[PDB]
């Protein structure tokens, strides 16, 4: 009836979907462990935009202190998974 | 306590206090179930002016409209039996002043 | 009013449940086709609420307006009642415009589902009520009121005219939002949106003074 | 009844709810039209408003300005 | 058991109240007072049989 | 459960007012890199929506037809 | 909520916070998505107009003027996520969160139900007991003699070690305990 | 409404006061006035328990309507002729009140005019 | 019912109109009332008749207590405690009886207002008249004694009122 | 009346000759039996009291107080046997002896026919309570609390002894029946003003009157649970009973000598209700509630009207029961967290739901929810004060608002919000505490069905 | 440029509008570092007892004890009779009493004067 039991792979797929719907990142080089600063050549404002896109994607807010630390898609997936109490 | 950072991991989350830190003298008045001092989008002394002006203007215009009411161009309603003298209380032992209404 | 206002709340709760506890209309998009029964019920409720002719609200609210027009009345109260009648249609239009028309503004995971018999039947009962109860009741209770049989034509249609003007003005100002133009809010908007600053003042000044005198003076 | 989420696609609708919504909207409009056809005076008025100016002085008893 | 709810929740409570009202509330005066029935010109009273006369030769503005 | 995500290459801002916004920005020397993320709200069943007066007149056709047939029946039957 | 805060915010952090806040409030003002895209691109242009200045005084003055701009032009009713500190569902489920130590007060008849879960809980309690002194020793080793300077905690450096002060972080009740 | 606009903005002494009314004798300008008739007696209105504000000169039609509603109870759409008759009598009462208002107004503005005109004659 | 004296609690002759249907549709309340009469009223009547049959097998009476009339406070000396006690008890009983009389008149007034309907203002002038006179008498009797009231204080109030009346008549006859 | 006094006296040899593991059972069972016997005193007449003998009598005002006093001892025994577990047998028996002596003194006080015996027992009640507070109290402030409690009462009531002795010399007797039958007015003299003052302040101190209540927040907080229950439930009502008894001699001097006391009480209810809004201690809040409620009884007694007297009796009974229940509820939490701060243990509805229900019921009863007997008494007094002066309604309504405000504040602070993370020793509610709550609350609701039993002789 | 926001008692100044955070000194940074050190030490001291498996009791908070003691027991020892103290005490203690006494005395005097002339319409007033 309610929302399905969100899993790890679904979170990863949605994060990568949102990331590859972004024009400053190409889909052919985007990886799960590909950092935004050193690997994909982006500045801090683009990182804030990415965090905001993830927030609108999953429908919940990420605190600013926490958001700055994230730098690769794996970090975002792990943060969301631990925040939403997802283990499988 | 509403102004304290809600994203900090306090020892007491609902009170928004840490364990060993000193406690304000008026904590029980600022428990955020109570008096709030958080900044507002509109400044004080401007909220007060607008609210007071609205209330005073409404009262003044209500008084003015009481001075100048709105009605219809009709005569007073007419009731048959001595203006319903018996039905409005009775007192049938005085033979009141007979009021008479005519067709116009 | 009981019928259609309770139905309006049930429709709003159905919307809230179907959008994962989201209550802001700014994150509600195109639900006219996504939730057809909720849209039908809320359209009928808004029409009843706005005193649409022959709706359950027509048998009470329009007669109220007529009585206020045909009485020895405070003129400011009369004008305020008419402006409130227009603002009813104004706000009703806003709920429909920001909730049911346009493109979606909710998160991409679509969990919308109104195919539950309990919700449907509960809304449908008061839908039938909001449609027919005014006619059923108003023609069945004995007359305890002398009517306003003679009225000028322009005053007989005051409520309908003001509701129509409210609809048109609110729709125009809402359609203005699509334009690619940005401007900072005026002071009238801030007064209206912050509830006239009444909670911003009366929930802080008297409470603070009472709680401070209770301790500084009475206790200490 | 069991429908599924769709993730950026229009939700899957059943045949029942569309029929019910159309039926009830049509019922409301039919009721409005029927009542206006049978109770037009409840909206447009039934008794015409008389013009006070049209009334003569003979009806209301006004003297010819001098006695 | 098909209609058991309507017996223990509707019929039983109204049995007690009707008994309570018929023999214990009306045993004392003025406990249950009913508004006087409206009498219109032309009705017949069940208690006395008298007929209320018609209402005085209408002006007939028809 | 066990449902798949749509292909991400089907999201294009073409035809949608996102293209108009992109052109207004290109007239200034800027680009919008998130249009395809928002493009899903304009493509499928959300492509077209009714207007306010068209929403109010949701069931006018069926109601009008029923009213016409009912009034015609009652008019042609009461001729007793 | 998960990271130990620093002593102060740097200029970059303040500018990023202001950028995110201004974008959120502009989205609140711009309800529709394409208009928000247009004005958010304009906002990004306005922020990038001054990203390369090497003078800190003028940058700080620009930041002050930007904060005044935001406070004058902010939305009185900004959008808040439902589970956010200002949301309509912020603390809705805090009365359903029961701490784990309440399970030790159950009757033996209640623990007759769910035997396997209580066996797992017992081995979890044994694991918690067996590691406390090592955590205390690591904490008192890796901190400066004049008290800690930051709230950040160290990880487990050896192989048989668990991160110090982990029990109440690992055994959180849930977001949706019922 | 224009009557309020003329009274509040124009001369207030040229139009009647709704509360202080009428200010002229009922037979001041009329040769003969037939006193208004009441069909329903006091006892009939008492036994019908209409209401105190419903015991006007239209009470007989109201009694008709109440009786017709009572006898044809399940058919709650049959008492239309009596409803129309009662509403027509109410409309007649209202237009009679309008006639009283207009007579009051024009005698009131005529008295002032003639008094000040024969005052204009007495200027010398 | 004969459980109460119908002159202490008067009741109008209860005129009700005849059912004169003028339509052809069935009356739903008639069928509902028939169902009520045959479904709930009859079993209750049967149960009550069984209870009355049980009661008829055991009949006993309780008697209203009657009190003699003892000398009142005016016939008692200043410090005669026994006569004072008996007079005070008799005064308390009379006070309770007066309160119950006022209750009877108030009950009539309430019943009358509801029974008459919408014409109550003119319909029951008599009940209002009866209550006004009874209230005036009860006030002149017991209005301002306050707590710790006694027969002596009521006697003092009566004496003061009699002195006032005598003086009023004194200067009334001098005119 | 000896059929109640003699069993209460026999409670002492039974307590002392009991085995160390059977004292509580015997005491509770026989106290409950004595309460059941005392229930027979509610059968009052309509005109005069029940003159058992030359020494004792019973009226419609003494009977509810006697029933409450007899019913309270089992509850004090129930609430005391938790924190006295580690005591020695002799000390437990001494505590029970003090409680039994207190009951016996109160029982003989509420039925004393003369004012001198009434004074003797009314002051004999001081030594057991003083011993309880200063011996079985928990903190170091119990000595100061005992000193305050003793000296306020004695300083207020020694002039009462002098005045009573003078009255007997001038009148010949102090028997209440003779005084009531042979009543005579006071001339408006300075000597009569001071004799009025001497006969009144002895009971104003124990109500307590506003400004004379300083001893109460000390004595009710420092005392153990049983001491606090008996202080709040019965010992505050001695002043009201004495005032309603002794205003017979006082009239008509009361018509104008009551102005300062009426002003003090009607402003002090506001002051104490406002004090209750900022209290860091729960027990102190419950104690100030008592002053706020008893100011209304002072008003009702001082205005001298039958409706005020009936409302005062009902309010005294209801306040006794409600205050005892609230004190027990606070003690249940104190025995868990070993502190009296209100914000220490919070969110207790999640942990103890049935205690949360008990807290809700007690809070609803405190704020005079209809149709509680609290409401009956308070509304009767409010109507009497409105008849006295219409402007009293402002103060009465403001007091009703503030009472509900602080009652629901106390409920929400303790039972709502999130539970403190570190208090991990909150064991489930015992059967004894739940039974205590039920035995406190059931009589309150049951008395709503027959409110004439607690409306006094003016009914 | 835009209209300026001015703080008040119940609507305080936001941090982003406070000039002190835009004119920073090494003294301020040292102060912030020491404040964070104090908070971190207190947090560590709390969490060491909080996470201890062995302890089964409420953790004592000296700050709460200090707060309650200062608010309740520490007031009189630090009380001095001063002009402001005496004036405020006399006013808040005595003024309301005489105000209400005057109001009630005038009201009851008026009512008694009306009684003695038989003008209150006291019919149906029985229960008083
Ligand atoms: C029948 C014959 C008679 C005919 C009668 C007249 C015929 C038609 C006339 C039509 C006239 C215009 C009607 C529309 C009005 C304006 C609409 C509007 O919203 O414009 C927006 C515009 C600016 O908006 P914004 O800030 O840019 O909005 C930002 C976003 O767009 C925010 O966007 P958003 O998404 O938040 O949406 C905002 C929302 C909300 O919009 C607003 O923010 C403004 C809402 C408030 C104004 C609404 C009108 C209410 C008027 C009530 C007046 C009562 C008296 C108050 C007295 C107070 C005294 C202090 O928009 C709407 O609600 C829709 C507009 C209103 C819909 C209803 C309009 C129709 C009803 C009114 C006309 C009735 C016609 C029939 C009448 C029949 C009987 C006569 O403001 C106005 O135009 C209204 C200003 C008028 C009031 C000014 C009051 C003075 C304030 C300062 C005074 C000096 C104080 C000095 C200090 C004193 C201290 C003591
Ligand atoms: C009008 C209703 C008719 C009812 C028919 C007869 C009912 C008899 C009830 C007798 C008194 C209840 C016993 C008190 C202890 C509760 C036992 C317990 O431990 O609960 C656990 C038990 C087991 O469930 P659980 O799973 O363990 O729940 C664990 C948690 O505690 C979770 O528990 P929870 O969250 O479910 O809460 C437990 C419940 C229990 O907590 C309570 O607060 C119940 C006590 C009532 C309110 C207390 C303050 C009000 C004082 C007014 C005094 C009126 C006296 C009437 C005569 C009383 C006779 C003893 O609290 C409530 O639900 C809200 C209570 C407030 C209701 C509104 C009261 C104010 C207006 C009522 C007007 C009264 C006059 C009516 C007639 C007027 C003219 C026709 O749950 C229950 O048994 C609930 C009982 C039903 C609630 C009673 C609410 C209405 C009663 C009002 C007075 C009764 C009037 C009777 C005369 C005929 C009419
Ligand atoms: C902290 C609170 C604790 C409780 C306090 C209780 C308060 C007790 C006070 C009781 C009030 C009545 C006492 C005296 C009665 C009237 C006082 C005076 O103001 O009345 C006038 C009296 O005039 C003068 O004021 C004389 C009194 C002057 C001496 C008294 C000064 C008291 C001021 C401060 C009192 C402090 C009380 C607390 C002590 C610790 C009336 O004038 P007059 O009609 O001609 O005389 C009537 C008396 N007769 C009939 C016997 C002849
Ligand atoms: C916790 C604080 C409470 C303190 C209360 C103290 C005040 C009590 C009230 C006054 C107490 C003393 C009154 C005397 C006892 C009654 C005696 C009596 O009634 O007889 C009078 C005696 O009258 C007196 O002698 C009065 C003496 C008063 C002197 C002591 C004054 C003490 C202070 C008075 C004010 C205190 C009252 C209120 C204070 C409240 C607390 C602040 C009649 O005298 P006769 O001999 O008959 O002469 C007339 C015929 N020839
Ligand atoms: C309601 C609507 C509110 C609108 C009002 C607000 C509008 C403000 C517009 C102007 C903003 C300014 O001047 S803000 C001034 C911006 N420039 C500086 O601060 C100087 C050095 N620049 C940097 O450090 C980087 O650009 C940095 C930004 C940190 C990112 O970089 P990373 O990410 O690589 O780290």
């Amino acid at each position: 009836s309610d929302a399905p039991p969100l899993t790890l792979e679904a979170i990863k797929d949605r994060v990568l979907y949102v990331l590859k719907l972004y024009d400053k990142i190409d889909p052919e080089k985007l990886s799960v462990n590909s950092h935004f600063m050193k690997d994909l050549g982006l500045d801090s404002l683009d990182q804030v935009e990415i965090i905001m896109a993830m927030e609108d994607e999953f429908g919940f807010e990420i605190p600013d202190i926490d958001a700055e630390k994230l730098m690769c898609p794996q970090e975002i997936v792990d943060y969301i998974a631990d925040k939403k109490d997802v283990y499988e | 306590q509403q102004e304290r950072d809600p994203w900090y991991d306090w020892d007491h989350p609902d009170l928004r206090l840490n364990w060993g830190e000193p406690i304000h003298w008026d904590l029980d008045m600022y428990i955020r179930n109570r008096v709030d001092t958080s900044p507002t989008p509109v400044s004080w002394n401007t909220m007060c002016k607008h609210l007071f002006g609205f209330v005073a203007f409404m009262l003044f215009m209500f008084w003015v409209g009481e001075i100048y009411p709105s009605y219809q161009p009709v005569g007073p309603k007419q009731y048959p039996y001595n203006d319903l003298y018996l039905e409005r209380g009775g007192d049938p032992t005085k033979e009141p002043e007979p009021v008479v209404h005519y067709e116009i | 009013h009981a019928f259609f206002k309770a139905m309006l709340f049930m429709c709003s709760g159905s919307i809230i449940h179907s959008l994962n506890d989201e209550q802001d209309i700014r994150k509600m998009g195109g639900l006219y086709k996504a939730m057809p029964f909720t849209t039908t019920a809320l359209i009928i409720g808004s029409l009843a609420l706005t005193g649409m002719p022959y709706l359950t609200g027509f048998y009470s609210k329009d007669l109220i307006i007529e009585a206020v027009n045909m009485s020895y009345t405070n003129a400011w109260a009369l004008l305020m009642t008419l402006i409130a009648t227009s603002l009813t249609a104004a706000y009703s239009t806003r709920i429909i415009f920001f909730a049911f028309l346009g493109k979606p503004r909710f998160p991409p995971l679509v969990l919308i589902n109104e195919n539950n018999p309990l919700l449907i039947n509960s809304i449908k009962r008061l839908l039938i009520g909001s449609i027919f109860a005014g006619f059923i009741i108003s023609n069945n209770i004995p007359p305890m009121t002398v009517p306003n049989t003679t009225m000028p034509l322009y005053m007989k249609m005051t409520a309908l005219i003001v509701t129509i003007m409210g609809f048109m003005l609110a729709l125009e100002l809402n359609n203005t939002t699509y334009y690619l133009k940005f401007k900072y809010p005026s002071q009238t908007y801030k007064f209206s949106n912050m509830l006239g600053y009444y909670p911003s003042i009366m929930h802080r000044l008297p409470t603070y003074h009472n709680l401070s005198m209770s301790q500084k003076s009475a206790s200490s | 009844v069991h429908i599924e989420p769709r993730y950026r696609q229009f939700p899957q609708l059943t045949r029942s709810q569309l029929i019910q919504a159309e039926f009830f909207s049509a019922t409301m409009w039919f009721w409005i039209l029927w009542r206006f056809w049978h109770d037009s005076d409840a909206v447009l008025g039934h008794f015409p408003y008389p013009d006070p100016s049209q009334w003569t002085d003979e009806e209301l008893g006004i003297l010819p300005d001098d006695e | 058991r098909h209609s058991i709810f309507a017996v223990t929740h509707v019929l039983i409570p109204v049995w007690i109240i009707h008994y309570y009202l018929k023999y214990h509330v009306t045993a004392k005066p003025y406990t249950v007072v009913e508004r006087k029935p409206r009498i219109f010109p032309g009705d017949t009273i069940l208690e006395t049989g008298e007929v209320i006369p018609l209402m005085k030769e209408f002006p007939d503005q028809h | 459960s066990k449902m798949e995500l749509p292909d991400y290459k089907q999201w294009k801002i073409e035809g949608t007012p996102l293209e108009t916004v992109q052109e207004k920005l290109a007239a200034r020397g800027l680009r919008d890199p998130w249009g395809r993320n928002e493009a899903w709200r304009y493509s499928g069943g959300f492509a077209n929506n009714v207007s306010f007066v068209g929403a109010l007149l949701k069931g006018f056709k069926w109601g009008f037809a029923a009213f016409v047939v009912a009034v015609g029946a009652e008019y042609y039957l009461e001729s007793q | 909520a998960f990271s130990a805060p620093a002593a102060y915010l740097t200029h970059q952090q303040k500018v990023l916070r202001l950028y995110k806040r201004a974008l959120r409030h502009l989205e609140s003002w711009c309800v529709h998505r394409d208009k928000y895209r247009y004005f958010a691109c304009l906002m990004r242009a306005r922020f990038d107009e001054h990203k390369n200045e090497k003078d800190m005084v003028k940058a700080t003055q620009l930041l002050r003027q930007a904060e005044e701009e935001f406070w004058y032009g902010q939305h009185p009713q900004p959008y808040i996520f439902p589970e956010s500190p200002g949301g309509t569902s912020y603390e809705r489920y805090e009365c359903y969160k029961v701490p784990e130590w309440c399970l030790d007060d159950w009757h033996p008849s209640e623990k007759a139900m769910y035997p396997d879960y209580f066996a797992k809980r017992e081995q979890w309690k044994r694991l918690r007991r067996e590691s406390w002194e090592r955590e205390v020793k690591q904490l008192q080793e890796e901190t400066p003699p004049g008290g800690p300077r930051t709230e950040a905690l160290p990880p487990a450096r050896k192989e048989g070690d668990l991160p110090p002060l982990w029990w109440h972080i690992v055994t959180r009740p849930r977001e949706r305990p019922m | 409404g224009a009557h309020l606009a003329r009274r509040y903005l124009g001369d207030a002494s040229k139009e009647p006061d709704p509360l202080r009314m009428p200010t002229f004798p009922p037979d001041y300008g009329f040769p003969e006035r037939k006193e208004r008739e009441m069909v329903a007696t006091q006892q009939e209105m008492n036994d019908a328990q209409l209401m105190l504000q419903q015991r006007d000169y239209c009470a007989h039609y109201l009694i008709q309507l109440l009786k017709c509603k009572r006898d044809s109870f399940p058919n709650f759409l049959a008492c239309k002729h009596e409803q129309h008759d009662w509403d027509y009598c109410e409309h007649l009462d209202y237009v009679k009140r309008m006639k009283e208002f207009e007579r009051e107004r024009r005698l009131l503005q005529r008295k002032k005019r003639r008094e000040q005109r024969e005052a204009e004659m007495a200027r010398g | 019912p004969d459980s109460w004296d119908k002159d202490v609690y008067p009741e109008p002759p209860r005129r009700t109109p005849a059912p004169a249907p003028q339509t052809s549709l069935p009356n739903p309340v008639t069928y509902l009332t028939k169902i009520f009469d045959l479904l709930v009223d009859r079993p209750v009547t049967l149960a009550r008749e069984f209870i009355e049959q049980q009661h008829a097998k055991n009949r006993y009476y309780y008697y209203h207590r009657e009190f003699r009339r003892v000398p009142d406070i005016t016939e008692c000396e200043e410090k005669d405690i026994l006569c004072m006690f008996e007079a005070e008890m008799q005064w308390r009983r009379d006070y309770k009886v007066d309160q119950e009389i006022v209750n009877i008149i108030q009950e009539r007034l309430k019943a009358c207002q509801q029974r008459e309907g919408e014409s109550y203002r003119q319909n029951c002038a008599k009940e209002l008249e009866q209550f006004t006179q009874v209230s005036k008498a009860f006030q002149d009797r017991y209005s301002d004694l306050g707590a710790h009231y006694s027969a002596r204080k009521c006697l003092a109030k009566q004496k003061q009122r009699m002195l006032a009346e005598r003086k009023a008549a004194k200067e009334a006859a001098a005119a | 009346m000896l059929k109640i006094i003699i069993p209460t006296t026999m409670l002492l040899p039974m307590t002392w000759m009991s085995k160390h593991n059977m004292i509580w059972i015997n005491a509770t069972v026989h106290s409950l039996l004595i309460s059941l016997i005392s229930l027979s005193l509610l059968n009052q007449l309509g005109e005069n009291s029940l003159n058992f003998s030359l020494t004792f009598f019973s009226d419609s005002l003494s009977a509810p107080l006697l029933v409450l006093t007899t019913w309270l001892l089992p509850l004090m025994l129930m609430a005391s046997q938790s924190h006295l577990s580690k005591e020695t047998t002799t000390r437990k028996k001494l505590y029970i002896t003090m409680l039994i002596l207190l009951q016996l003194f109160l029982i003989m006080t509420f039925t004393a026919t003369e004012l001198i015996l009434f004074y003797i027992l009314f002051e004999a009640t001081l030594v057991p309570t003083l011993i309880i507070i200063t011996r079985w109290g928990n903190q170091t402030e119990r000595l100061n609390a005992g000193l305050y409690f003793l000296f306020y009462t004695l300083a207020g009531s020694l002039p009462l002894l002098v005045a009573l002795v003078y009255i007997q010399n001038t009148t010949g007797s102090l028997n209440f029946l003779i005084i009531h039958y042979w009543s005579h007015p006071l001339s408006n003299s300075w000597s009569n003003i001071f004799m009025w003052l001497a006969c009144i302040m002895a009971f104003m101190v124990k109500m307590p009157l506003y400004g004379l209540h300083l001893w109460l927040p000390k004595a009710h907080v420092e005392a153990p649970i049983a001491g606090s229950m008996v202080l709040a439930a019965v010992l505050l009502k001695l002043g009201g009973y004495g005032m309603m008894r002794i205003t017979t001699i006082l009239n008509p001097l009361t018509n104008y000598m009551a102005y300062p006391f009426l002003m003090l009480s009607m402003w002090g209810m506001i002051m104490t209700s406002s004090i209750c809004l900022r209290q860091t201690d729960l027990k102190s809040l419950i104690a100030y509630s008592s002053v706020s409620h008893m100011a209304l009884v002072i008003v009702a007694i001082m205005i001298q009207t039958p409706w005020s007297f009936m409302g005062a009796t009902a309010l005294m009974i209801a306040h006794g029961l409600t205050s005892s229940m609230l004190f027990c509820l606070a003690n249940t939490n104190y025995e868990r967290v070993h502190s009296r701060t209100m914000i220490l243990a919070r969110g207790l509805q999640t942990l103890l739901p049935l205690m949360a229900t008990w807290w809700l019921v007690a809070s609803l009863t405190n704020l005079a929810l209809p149709p509680s007997i609290n409401l009956i008494g308070e509304l009767f007094i409010i109507t009497a004060s409105f008849s006295w002066s219409n402007i009293t309604i402002i103060l009465m309504g403001m007091n009703m608002m503030i009472t509900a405000l602080y009652s629901l504040y106390m409920l929400i602070t303790t039972q709502r919000g999130k539970y403190t993370h570190h208090i991990n020793n909150i064991k489930p509610s015992f059967t004894r505490e739940n039974a205590l709550m039920a035995l406190h609350i059931l009589p309150l609701l049951l008395l709503t069905l027959n409110p004439k039993m607690i409306l006094g002789p003016l009914y | 440029s835009f209209p300026k926001y001015k703080p008040s008692r119940l609507a305080t100044l936001p941090a982003t509008l406070d000039p002190a955070e835009y004119d920073i000194s090494p003294e301020t940074r040292k102060a912030q570092a020491e404040r964070l050190a104090i908070r971190s030490r207190l947090k560590r001291e709390y969490l060491l007892q909080y996470n201890d498996p062995n302890r089964l009791g409420v953790i004592e908070d000296p700050a709460l004890i200090r707060w309650t003691y200062a608010r309740s027991a520490n007031i009189y020892p630090n009380f001095r009779p001063t002009p402001k103290t005496s004036l405020l005490g006399a006013l808040f203690g005595i003024g309301p009493l005489f105000f209400w006494y005057y109001v009630f005395k005038t009201d009851r005097d008026k009512k008694e004067k009306l009684i003695q002339e038989g003008k209150l319409d006291q019919t149906f007033n029985i229960s008083y």
